[PDB]
């Protein structure tokens, strides 16, 4: 399992996260913010199989996450913040809810 | 999958004998509706449990009614195993997903 | 849930602490090791069980809202930041970071 993402940015933006190592319709996808100076944060998760979406209260109303079952890509849209972004996937054994597979990272700046 | 097994019993049934499967084992004594609602809402925040297996030692049949109602309002299947909760009711509803024995 | 750990920086030639603000006999705390420029790696889960494929020099213990982490013997590997994560309530939150030298 390997992950790939979009390029750097410099309004609104969109970042892609493509899966090419498993069945993309089975596992959730989570988004993380890692603005320098602190550890990390948590935004939301999405299940491509059914489309159920949950969002964090702090980031509610500002980040919209969508997925495409055909191209196996993940889209997260921030509207109207300069931080490094990651898209990740759990191992699948559940309960632990840890993060094992990591993306490359897209650096947005204003 | 994530299944919760809750038993409301007076008979001494302990708990240790009880791709992604997890099981929850608990023992309960009280049977008041507020306790049921509180326990259901607490466990519903516990790692997305889809399965609920319930039994009762008392002989009150309103427990099954409340279980069916909460299952309908949460879209989660529930079973009846023993006691008033396992008593066969009159007419289930397609909106509900509660099933008995 | 809000986490806080001290010291922010550690000087050794060691131990770590993470105090919280349990799930039916199960502790929910995980420790991550993150070298500079690399994704995090899970180290300990359930606050007592180590991860397979990791050196045995790592061991941990804790309960309630006070948990701690210690390492022995000291080697070049433990030279990164560390944090603690909770999962009793959604959303999860992490620590504040802890260097080593």
């Amino acid at each position: 399992v390997q992950l790939q993402q979009s390029g750097a940015e410099l309004a609104s933006v969109k970042i892609s996260c493509k899966a090419t190592g498993y069945t993309f319709r089975s596992y959730w996808i989570e988004w993380l913010k890692q603005r320098p100076g602190h550890g990390l944060e948590w935004i939301g998760e999405i299940l491509p199989g059914s489309g159920r979406t949950n969002y964090n209260e702090k980031f509610k109303g500002k980040a919209t996450i969508t997925a495409d079952t055909s191209s196996n890509t993940a889209y997260m849209q921030l509207s109207s913040d300069s931080a490094v972004y990651y898209c990740t996937r759990s191992r699948g054994t559940m309960i632990t809810r840890e993060f094992t597979y990591w993306g490359q990272g897209a650096l947005v700046t204003v | 999958l994530n299944i919760a097994v809750l038993l409301g019993h007076s008979h001494d049934v302990t708990e240790r004998e009880l791709l992604d499967v997890n099981v929850v084992a608990l023992l309960m004594n009280r049977t008041d509706p507020k306790s049921l609602i509180t326990h259901v809402c607490d466990l519903m925040s516990g790692a997305r449990i889809h399965g609920l297996v319930f039994g009762d030692d008392t002989d009150q049949e309103a427990v099954a009614q409340m279980l069916d109602f909460i299952s309908s309002q949460t879209f989660i299947p529930i079973l009846g195993i023993h006691g008033g909760a396992s008593m066969i009711m009159a007419d289930k509803d397609p909106t509900s997903t509660f099933f008995q024995f | 849930i809000v986490l806080t750990q001290s010291p922010a920086s550690l000087a050794v030639s060691a131990t770590i602490s993470c105090r919280a603000s349990e799930y039916y006999g199960t502790t929910l705390m995980q420790w991550y090791q993150q070298k500079p420029g690399q994704p995090p790696k899970l180290l300990i889960y359930a606050a007592s069980n180590v991860d397979s494929g990791v050196p045995a020099r790592f061991s941990g213990s804790g309960s309630g809202t006070d948990f701690s982490l210690n390492i022995h013997p000291v080697e070049e590997d433990d030279i990164a930041m560390y944090f603690c994560q909770q999962s009793r309530k959604v959303p999860s939150t992490f620590g504040g970071g802890t260097k080593l030298e």
